[PDB]
């Protein structure tokens, strides 16, 4: 019906986001307190990240579980 | 001390480049100079690269850009390695023949490394006398931009 | 007449509760209403 | 020894009814998605317009509700199960209600699907399902619902 | 704290696909590993942010 | 009848054919079928692909990493990946939720678990809950 | 039966401990929670 | 006059035979070498799911342990060396294990090299070993070992 034509349409999608670059990137604590020994760990990094736009890739495939989800249980 | 640890990535003709910048503060009484050197053998940073095999670069061993401490992911157009196949001696990769003509890309984390571009409120001084025989010149921290 | 006393429990376990997502809609509603005290200026002390 | 059967609330389907019941006056009750449960009457007296109310109990003698006019939407009546106030109410909040498929596990060790046709409960609270092709009546805890 | 404030995120790292081309340094059009792009990525992670 | 599926029931299996090394396949609800493999070599972990097609001159199968989960094991159907068929060509697959009339022409939901056949294509279904067969004809997809 | 005493120390010393770092590993984990209060707005308010 | 000989825990090594017990439903304890050390168990009753817990103590009447639903990854089984919870215990944390391959001082004054493959210890708690190659019983503190 619609070989000829021009549609247009209004749509929702699901947000996505890029590294461009890393701000901040590496924090760093020597932990003691309440260990065996002296212990490294990293904190936080943060991120500046641009929406894509120009080119797009679909969502990942993610392998689902089983479990139902909101089961109940006795 | 360092602060403001920043990877700032520079998307170019020539290619990609890092262009990182961070601020160091430093005991007291050491004097650093123009284009030394410091490196954190603690913190590792992740890399991507890829490299062409040919029947040259299969004999002689592949020449790495960045260093190594250990790798994370191989692959190429068989899907991936194992470690049966590939050794690294000296930073730079052998392979097997059964790649002799094909891409092979890599995830690497190599150690921190940084050096001075410029010095940032050099010097700072005190005149400490209080609970000394005689006055004394100490040198205060100095601040690095590397 | 009887005496009233608490009894056991009676609600089930659950494990692994999915978060509710608000629907899109074209239709309409009713948003639901908080009364209480507002805030405003005193526009007859502005103009002094 | 138990009470007799409880009858679950019967959304009502077609807008025409659900309209003729409103200009007659009696209340209805509507579920919103997002935002809330309402009733909704129109306004006595010649003064006519839509009302809505909060309100969600019986007009006891010491629970006035209070009503505020609203421009009710006829799209929000067909997407929204509609409800006549005087079945909706906490005397049944059954689990599996009436017309429910469940699956239910026989004496043969193999578990079949029904759906439940009556609903009673006894005097302690527990509801009896009456299921198709089944005699007796089947208890809350051996059942088994299975969704999409 | 963080798993606090952040929201429920998924994750996939990055790495270069082999579809590159050796001689112009650039990929083929459509592969099913990167449809287009340059770069390839791994299977998702799930991640609180 | 027709062999065209053979459900692992116990995990205790699929981890012994795991080791074994023989590929499996793994359904998915609303989702694209997946097959999972243990990796060769020194380090031993789970694979992963999503190519389903068999291994041939033009086609490839794709392996990665993946920390999967026994709960995906334990629930979803298994097979073995060469001994499947994709498909068996019958109007209501099994599990599959229908409405038919009892013995005593009174209607009653029931979902389906059987296979057989003719040697011309006529099948048969067998309902949970019931033991004798019931036709293509007699049978109703249950709509969700 | 005999009275409790507490005894001589057993902690043998230990020099140059070395510090621990964090082992990379592509295989999961579980991340140790701390059940406590969580701080939210009041949407609702919000609105008003 | 000692105590009778004291079992180390033995680390499982092949995944066929963990997840054997994980079926018949004795619990595991698996150490993770980043963030903590667990017990791992298949729900009782029909709805099947693993189980996580870190109430890592004898199941006392005083202590109750508690489960939450984890999705444990077959990798995590393989790279992290597990055990089973009736044997990893504080009844026993030797410093030198069983198997362990130690350098002991020899009544010639020189230092020989051995394994220990007995281990049992007195009233006291003290540790005696028995080493290959030599009858009598060792010491903690005469011997050393050697690492890497
Ligand atoms: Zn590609």
């Amino acid at each position: 019906k619609y070989e000829n034509h021009t549609v247009t349409l209004k749509i929702l999608m699901t947000l996505r986001y890029v590294v461009s670059d890393i701000l901040k990137e590496s924090r760093y604590q020597y932990t003691k307190f309440n260990q065996p020994k002296s212990k490294f760990e990293n904190l936080p990094q943060k991120l500046l990240l641009k929406r894509e736009d120009v080119i797009v890739l679909q969502d990942p495939y993610k392998v689902n579980d089983g479990i139902e989800e909101d089961l109940e249980i006795q | 001390a360092i602060q403001s640890q920043e990877k700032g990535t520079n998307q170019l003709d020539i290619g990609i480049l890092d262009t990182g910048t961070a601020i160091g503060t430093t005991q007291l009484e050491k004097r650093i100079s123009y284009r030394d050197r410091f490196t954190v053998p603690e913190v590792l940073m992740p890399q991507q690269m890829i490299y062409f095999v040919n029947k040259d670069r299969i004999k002689k061993g592949i020449p790495l850009y960045y260093d190594v401490k250990e790798i994370t992911y191989i692959a190429t157009q068989d899907g991936t390695v194992y470690e049966e196949d590939y050794e690294i001696k000296n930073n730079r990769l052998y392979l097997n023949e059964k790649y002799e003509n094909h891409t092979v890309t890599l995830k690497i984390l190599m150690t921190l490394r940084y050096v001075v571009s410029d010095i940032l409120k050099e010097s700072r001084y005190q005149y400490t006398k209080f609970n000394q025989p005689k006055s004394k010149f100490e040198n205060l921290p100095q601040k690095l931009l590397l | 007449e009887k005496p009233y006393m608490i009894g056991a429990n009676s609600n089930p376990n659950v494990i692994n509760k999915s978060t509710t997502y608000t629907t899109t809609t074209q239709a309409d509603e009713q948003d639901k209403p908080k009364y209480t005290t507002r805030l405003e200026f005193d526009t007859i002390d502005m103009i002094r | 020894i138990s009470l007799n059967p409880i009858q679950d609330a019967k959304p009502i389907d077609d807008i025409v009814d659900i309209m003729t019941y409103l200009k007659n006056g009696k209340v209805l009750r509507v579920k919103q998605d997002n935002q809330g449960d309402i009733l909704v009457r129109m306004s006595p007296g010649k003064h006519k317009f839509t009302e809505v109310s909060r309100d969600l109990d019986k007009e006891s003698f010491y629970y006035k509700r209070h009503w505020v006019l609203y421009n009710v939407s006829v799209n929000s009546l067909i997407t929204f199960d509609v409800y006549l106030d005087e079945e909706y109410s906490e005397t049944t909040k059954v689990k599996y209600p009436k017309d429910t498929i469940v699956e239910y596990t026989r004496e043969d060790q193999e578990k079949d699907v029904a759906m439940i046709k009556e609903i009673l409960t006894d005097n302690n609270g527990n509801y009896f399902y009456a299921l198709i092709g089944e005699t007796m009546l089947f208890d809350e805890n051996k059942l088994n619902k299975v969704k999409d | 704290f963080i798993n606090d404030r952040g929201i429920k995120v998924l994750w996939e790292e990055a790495y270069f696909c082999p579809c590159l081309n050796p001689d112009t340094g650039h990929p083929r059009v459509d592969c099913p590993r990167c449809h287009g792009k340059g770069i390839a990525y791994l299977p998702p992670k799930e991640t609180i942010m």
